[PDB]
Formats: C-alpha cells, structure tokens, sequence
RNA sequence: CUUGAGUCUCGUAGAGGGGGGUAGAAUUCCAGGUGUAGCGGUGAAAUGCGUAGAGAUCUGGAGGAAUACCGGUGGCGAAGGCGGCCCCCUGGACGAAGACUGACGCUCAGGUGCGAAAGCGUGGGGAGCAAACAGGAUUAGAUACCCUGGUAGUCCACGCCGUAAACGAUGUCGACUUGGAGGUUGUGCCGGCGUGGCUUCCGGAGCUAACGCGUUAAGUCGACCGCCUGGGGAGUAC
C-alpha cells in the first residue's frame, strides 16, 4: 500500500511509504542466510571505482534460487519476506520433500499458493518452465539467458518479460527496456511479473532516507574546479561546454555498446 | 417481404443453418437490410446475430475479399 | 437475483405460510438477503453505478417497510431487525 | 448447471486426434456430473477465409449441460492446446437434444 | 463486387454488370461517406432531417393526389 | 524478355490522379503509368481522359511481356474507374474479371477532419 | 377494507451496467520481393515525399483505436449516456393467471449520490486524429478559413473537476377529457377480432400574444418542490 505521511516534520512532509503487512514480519530463513559486508564502491585496489556508494543499513544476503531447477515437486509458499538486497520481495518456500528455498515474489502470489518447475508445470504464477514450452505471448519474469544458468532478466519489482516469437531454437523477448532479444527457447522463465509494482511510487522524502540505502552525496562536475573535471570552472555560474563524464566521455546521447560478440541476439534496440 | 420465419415458427434462426443464412446475405457478403427481405424487426436482430456468429466460425465470410 | 429456492426458503421461514409472500417480515427479509449478496458484487465492481442504483432502491424499500412495520407493531418489528441483524 | 452449446475447430493436421479429444472433454464433463445433449463430429469443413493460413478444420459441434467451473476449465483446455485453433461457448437456455443442420 | 467474364460477353456488356455490381454493394458512397469525420451530432442531425423531410414528403404527395392542379 | 500472358491490371483511382500497374498474377509488377505522368497537371490530371492515357501508356509499357489477359482490380472513387478499363479493353488485352478492390474499414481509424471551403 | 403502493410464481424483449476474452475489415509503421519516375495536394499552387528507388503492387511482422453491413423519427437507461461476437457478475421494465401484505403513499428545503466534452494529478499506452506549434498558400494584412506536417489530448487504471443550447429550452406524482395513421414489445380468442407497455406523425375541443400544444397537453384539476419580477452594469465585485 502507497501512504502519504504527514507533515509533522520537514523531512516527513514529502515522504511517501509503501506498506506491505503480508510481508512476514520476523526474522528470515536462517539457513538461507549469509553475510555481505559493505564495498564503499572500491575495488582490490583500494580505489573508488563506482562512486556515491557508502554507508547504508547492514543487510543481510538472501540465497534466492534464481535456477528454479527442482522439477517436478510442487512447493507450497509460506511466507512473503522483505529482501534488504533487492526491489522484489520474495517468498520462502516449503518443497514436499522437507526443502525450502527462496524464489523472487511474483505479482498475485502469496501464503498457500502451490508452484512447480519444470517441462510439465502448469502454466501458472510463480510455475518455471523452459520456455519452448510456455505459450507465445506470455508474460514471464526472472528469464534465463543461456540454459541452466539461472535467471537474469527482468527480477526488479514490477519488471516482466513477454515471449513474443520462436523460432526454432530460440525466442524472441520483448525486454522492459524495450529492446527485442533472442535467448534459446531451452533458457527458463517464470510466469507472471515480478511483484511489489508500487516499489516506484515510494518517495524517499529526505537527504537521509538515500543515506540509509548506502547512496553518498553527488557532486555536480560544474560546482568544481577545472583540475577536478572538465565541467570545473568560471567566475559565477559558467559552463561553456559540451556535457562530460568525469572523464571526458560526452554525456548526452552519446553510445557506449560495443559488444560484437552479442550483437547477433538483439533484434532490435530500445530507442 | 414474406418474413419466413413466423409462417415457420422458429424459436431461434440456428448460426449453423447457413442454407438459410445465405439467403440473407449479399453476394459481398453484407446483411441484407429487414426493408428489403421484408424481414419483422425481432427476426432481423436474430438474424444478424446468427450472422455474426457464423462469421466468427468462419462458416460464412465478413466480406468477398478474404 | 436471488433464485427460486432461496427466496422461498426465506418465505417459509419468515413467513406465516409458504403462500404468505407479503407480508412484511417477507418483504424485509428478502431484501436484505439481496443487498448482503450484492456486497460481494460491488466489492468487486466499484464502478457498476447503474447496479447500485437498483441496491439504493432495496436499501430504501427495506427502510421504508421497517418504518411501517415499527409503527404498526414495533414487537414483530423488535424480533425482525434481530433475526436478521439490522441495526435498525 | 447451465446448457452450453460448444464448437471448436481443430488444425486439419491433426485431425485422427479429434476422437480422443472428444473423450476427454467427455469425461470431465461427465466427471463434474454433467451430461452430453448432443455430440457432432463435423469433420473437415473448408473455412470461409483462412485462419493462420489454413484453410480448412474439423469442425465438433458439443451441447453439454455442466456447471460453469468445468466449462471454464474447458476454454481453459481450448486456449492452451495449439490444435484448437477456434472454439466458442454459447449458453443456451436448454438442452438442445436434436441434429444440427450439418448432418 | 467481384466479377467474372463469362464466355462470349461482349466487353461492355461486362463493364455494365461490374458497374451495376458496385453502385449495388454501395462502394463509392461508402468511400465519399468516409473521406471526413462528422461528429455523431451531425450524423444524428442528418438522419433526423432526412427521416423528417421523407415523412413530410410523402405526406404532401398523399395529400395533394387528393387536390386537383386545373 | 520473360513472357507471361496473364496479368493484373490494378486501377488506383483517386480523386486528384489515376496509377495503372500491371502486374503478373503474383503481385509483381511489370509497368506502370499514371494520369499525372502523361502530360496532364493540375485540372486535367483527374479527368477520365488523362486516365484514358495513362491506361494507355501502361499497356504500351508491358509490351515486351507478351500479356494477352487481364484481371482488372478498380480501387478508389475516381473519375478513371471507367475510362481505365475500356482503354485497357482496346489495347487488345482480354479482360476476364474486374474486381472493385477499394478498402472500406468496418468501423477502424478517425478519418481527417472535415473541410470548411 | 383493498381500489393506491408493494411481495411471490411463470415468461418476454432490450447498444441498461461492471469485469474478462476474442474476431474480421482498415490505417500506420517495420522487413523484404517486383518495378521506375514520379507521388501527394489545391480553386490554382507550393511547402512536403521520391533515383539514397518513392508512389503503385505482393509477402511477412508489430501495434493502437474503432466495430461497415444489420441500423430503423428501432431499442435500453433517472439523467449523463449505451452499438462486432462470446462468457462471468448484475440493475431495471413489461405481460398473463392467480396468491399474499394491507395505505406500507406522493412530493421534498437542507443533505447525499450520479453526472457529456474539455481540463487536472499519478502511472501506463499512443495506430489514426489533432488544440498548440512550424512551414506553404491566400490576402492590403491573414496571428484564420485551404495545404503539408505536428505535440498535448483523444485510449487504459485510479483519483479530482461538477460544468454544457446537461434541450422537449416544457419539475415530479395522480385523475379526467372527441379522433386518425404508423413503429416496437407482450398477451387472449378464432390471416380476422380483442387487450396491455413503450413510442413517431397528424389533428378536434380547449388553451395560447402568436407560433403552436393537443390523452406522451402547453386542455381540465389536485399534492409538493424549484424558479422569475425592465435593459445594461453582472452571474460581475467583495
Ligand atoms: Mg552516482
Ligand atoms: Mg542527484
Ligand atoms: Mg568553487
Ligand atoms: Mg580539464
Ligand atoms: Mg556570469
Ligand atoms: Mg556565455
Ligand atoms: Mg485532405
Ligand atoms: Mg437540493
Ligand atoms: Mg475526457
Ligand atoms: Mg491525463
Ligand atoms: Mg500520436
Ligand atoms: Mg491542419
Ligand atoms: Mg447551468
Ligand atoms: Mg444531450
Ligand atoms: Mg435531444
Ligand atoms: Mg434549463
Ligand atoms: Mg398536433
Ligand atoms: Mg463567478
């Protein structure tokens, strides 16, 4: 649920929540659990590689299985959880046989629910299928892109795939981009979308709720020196100059792929 | 004129008699309008159902241009 | 609507005969047997006006007849609105 | 328990499928208590205009009298199977026991 | 209005039954009623007129059978 | 250079031009010629006259083909529905069907808005 | 008490509403084939498009919107409105025999709800169309009408707005008072004769300043409500 707060403070005036109460509100699956300490965004080096990265709440790593590779046991979900490492929630799942795991939460499922994988799944929320055997036009997330390597594609919340053509040995996916992309129709998919779709009408209200996602400060180029990036400079507001990166790169339209090795799977770019 | 269907006493037209369906029909493949076929206005709005339905059964064509 | 069966099953038991279909006790009941189904309706369709305006009617026909009823003998009207759980 | 009259068109390729198609759906409408009024095996018909560039189908004419969760169950079954390549349900008011005009 | 020449027709002959199967099917009238949009209340406006001079028309013949010009 | 001896003669009659296309029977086309190509602009381009021409001058561009039948295909209000069609008549080719092709949507989209002249 | 009002039983017609699915036609776009010099547009032009191969024609694909014919001074809805086909949920109306309740009715300030199009917010979608905008014309000028393009918007979900020549410019309910010709939808009896509902046109008395209205009244009456009081200033200012 979407909920405006009100403005008793400043910093609350423009906040706006998301309240899920089906979200399990204990602690998580123990033994799915490990550990993952902060980077700062720096490398083995020691160096800022990705900037603005620091700070933030402690979070525990969720193992999510991505592969949905336990065919033919059907597995009944227990409970939505809330995941500090992503946009979707996800759901612990109990498996006939005494196994659980996590999967990413699709759009509809919840507690009781029944989901399966494999070539004779039905086709239903939250079911796994190799996609030669999931209908043309239907809409799928948390897509493979080589077989048995487990998910990649649209895992965000609210993100899907729609299965748009096959063609022999492969598919073509309409990706949330917009691009149109071929993977081989032996690559796995979920049906259904992703869940969580309000997760973008959140309003984080305040400099420190982006603190508390381990987002540092940004630095505008032209608030610098010259010595800094190329944008630095000028008595008063000055900028005088085509938009770059830090490093020089134009910044505004200009492309970046290049990748000739992939370049036969993309049907069509996003535009 | 001469609506068939009262001196018959059907109860519905049947989309699957096209033998009948045909004869309201134009060689296009239109309905042919009640003021023409002398059809009762009731036995029209049946009929234009019944074609409807075969249309979509693919019994009868939309048009003569398929 | 509400079917053949229940609306008879609800005219035997409120009424005073399977053939006492107008009495008002009847009359209450089924009405209030028809706005507690259609709940579920308009808790899926928000946006059927058209069906609500026939749900106002039997909310106010089923006003109109408990007014009756309490004016005219308020312990029949007493047991009614218990039976069926109205709150007047 | 409500009165449909069900036509589906099946792809002319597989056409020897047909019978055991009709037993299926047979049996879980008789499963779910309901009955056959009527059951018409069409055959192969030519279509008025082409549909995904065929030109003909085997046409089966069904009046069942089911309740409505395995009718749906059934278009269900319809929308999934790529040999069903058109089918309609219709209510009817009651059972049509009777011979359509394609027979 | 698809027409096939049937042997020994002359062309013209043809030519006619093509014409006449098209003014029948209605094509150019359908093609002129279609080249601009008018708006459902000029459309309505349109028919109502037309029904209403059809009405007074056919009144007035009716009318003035009964009257004598001479 | 390839014969073929059975055509199409699509008839693209609009209210400004008139487009003859001969084409063989599987849609490619052979040669073309329009009212407004053949020495006629403006006022004359739409006439059933300039279409007369056009007709004309198309059948004089598929004569290398050898064409001796024509399936005519009419599309459009045109003033050279007609005239297309006896031109194409007295070039010697035998029309064996004619075949009004013009499309008419079963609503489809909102056409232009109406002209105040 | 049963005649007003209502309940039940059996049927009937309906673009009444909400949700979901689906079909065929067409436009546009994309890919390719054939082909070659024009296309498009107008009163006439030009802008525009086209030898970097358009337009035409054929094939395959994508996507959105609307449902030709039927179709009708036809139907349904309180009004606004509602149109392919199929299913699910659902409101009202009407008719025939009865049975039942027994005045439970009518109207309604305030209140509450619904309420075209345009507009607004958030998130989608975007074929066609098209305010704005740009160019080409026309003209004395042409911030237009015409042309070539074209963005909001038009579409979806949810919320807001609450207004229209939202009109029959005619408030609701009941009773009564010569006729004619139709439409539509029931029903009774034997194509004929009845009997109900809704509806179109003409017209009599009467009414009306007149125009006209005329059993669907603007006639003859009763109940209740809303509203008017010279034009402008002004449905404006506060
Ligand atoms: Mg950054
Ligand atoms: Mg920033
Ligand atoms: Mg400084
Ligand atoms: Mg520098
Ligand atoms: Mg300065
Ligand atoms: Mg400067
Ligand atoms: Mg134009
Ligand atoms: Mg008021
Ligand atoms: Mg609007
Ligand atoms: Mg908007
Ligand atoms: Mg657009
Ligand atoms: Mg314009
Ligand atoms: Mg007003
Ligand atoms: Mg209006
Ligand atoms: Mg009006
Ligand atoms: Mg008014
Ligand atoms: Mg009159
Ligand atoms: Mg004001």
């Amino acid at each position: 649920a979407v909920v405006k707060c009100k403005p008793t403070s400043p910093g609350r005036r423009h906040v706006v929540k998301v309240v899920n109460p089906e979200l399990h509100k204990g602690k998580p699956f123990a033994p799915l659990l490990e550990k993952n300490s902060k980077s700062g965004g720096r490398n083995n080096n020691g160096r800022i590689t990705t900037r603005h990265i620091g700070g933030g709440h402690k979070q525990a790593y969720r193992i999510v299985d991505f592969k949905r590779n336990k065919d033919g046991i059907p597995a009944v979900v227990e409970r939505l959880e809330y995941d500090p490492n992503r946009s979707a929630n996800i759901a612990l799942v109990l498996y006939k046989d005494g196994e659980r795991r996590y999967i990413l939460a699709p759009k509809g499922l919840k507690a009781g629910d029944q989901i399966q994988s494999g070539v004779d799944a039905a086709i239903k929320p939250g079911n796994t299928l190799p996609m030669r055997n999931i209908p043309v036009g239907s809409t799928v997330h948390n897509v493979e892109m080589k077989p048995g390597k487990g998910g990649q594609l649209a895992r965000s919340a609210g993100t899907y795939v729609q299965i748009v053509a096959r063609d022999g040995a492969y598919v073509t996916l309409r990706l949330r981009s917009g691009e149109m992309r071929k993977v081989e129709a032996d690559c796995r998919a979920t049906l259904g979308e992703v869940g969580n779709a309000e997760h973008m009408l959140r309003v984080l209200g305040k400099a420190g709720a982006a603190r508390w996602r381990g987002v540092r400060p940004t630095v505008r180029g032209t608030a610098m020196n010259p010595v800094d990036h190329p944008h630095g400079g000028g008595e008063g507001r000055n900028f005088g100059k085509h938009p770059v990166t830090p490093w020089g790169v134009q910044t505004k339209g200009k492309k970046t792929r290049s990748n000739k090795r992939t370049d036969k799977f993309i049907v069509r770019r996003r535009s | 004129k001469f609506c068939r269907f009262t001196a018959e006493g059907v109860q519905e037209i049947d989309y699957k008699d096209i033998a009948t369906l045909k004869n309201y029909i134009t060689e296009s493949g239109k309905i042919v309008p009640s003021r023409i076929t002398g059809t009762r206005a009731k036995y029209q709005r049946q009929l234009a159902r019944a074609i409807k339905r075969a249309r979509y059964l693919s019994l009868l064509p939309y048009t003569d241009r398929h | 609507s509400l079917s053949t069966e229940a609306t008879a099953k609800i005219v035997s038991e409120f009424g005073r005969d399977a053939n006492d279909t107008g009495s008002t006790e009847v009359q209450v009941a089924l009405l209030t047997a028809q706005i507690n189904h259609l709940q579920g309706h308009f808790a899926e369709h928000k946006k059927d006006h058209h069906s609500r305006r026939g749900l106002l009617r039997m909310v106010s026909q089923r006003r109109k007849l408990l007014d009756y009823l309490k004016r005219k003998d308020v312990a029949r009207y007493t047991q009614l609105i218990e039976r069926l759980g109205l709150r007047r | 328990m409500r009165h449909y009259e069900i036509v589906f068109m099946v792809h002319p390729d597989q056409s020897e499928q047909v019978p055991g198609m009709i037993e299926r759906y047979t049996a879980a409408i008789t499963g779910a208590e309901g009955k056959i009024h009527r059951l018409e095996d069409w055959g192969r018909r030519q279509l008025a205009y082409p549909i995904n560039k065929l030109h003909k189908a085997h046409y089966v004419l069904m009046n069942v009298e089911a309740p409505q969760e395995v009718i749906d169950e059934l278009e269900t079954t319809f929308r999934f199977n790529d040999a069903v390549i058109r089918s309609m349900v219709m209510r009817t008011k009651h059972a049509v026991t009777e011979a359509s005009p394609m027979v | 209005p698809v027409i096939k020449v049937r042997e020994n027709e002359p062309f013209d002959v043809a030519l006619r039954r093509f014409k006449r199967s098209c003014e029948k099917a209605g094509v150019l009238a359908e093609v002129r009623r279609r080249e601009f949009y008018e708006k459902p209340t000029t459309e309505r406006k349109r028919a109502k007129a037309s029904a209403v001079k059809r009405h007074a028309k056919k009144l007035a013949r009716e009318n003035a059978r009964r009257t004598r010009l001479y | 250079r390839k014969q073929v001896s059975d055509g199409v003669a699509h008839i693209h009659a609009s209210f400004n031009n008139t487009i003859v296309t001969i084409t063989d029977r599987q849609g490619n086309a052979l040669g073309w010629a329009t009212a407004g190509g053949s020495g006629f602009r403006g006022s004359r381009k739409s006439t059933p006259f300039a279409a007369q021409v056009a007709a004309e001058r198309c059948a004089d561009a598929v004569k290398e083909y050898g064409i001796k039948n024509l399936e005519v295909m009419v599309k459009g209000p045109g003033p050279g529905r007609e005239s297309t069609i006896r031109a194409l008549n007295a070039a010697g080719f035998r029309i064996t069907n004619i075949t009004d092709v013009t499309p008419i949507p079963h609503x489809g989209c909102r056409p232009p808005k109406k002209r105040r002249v």
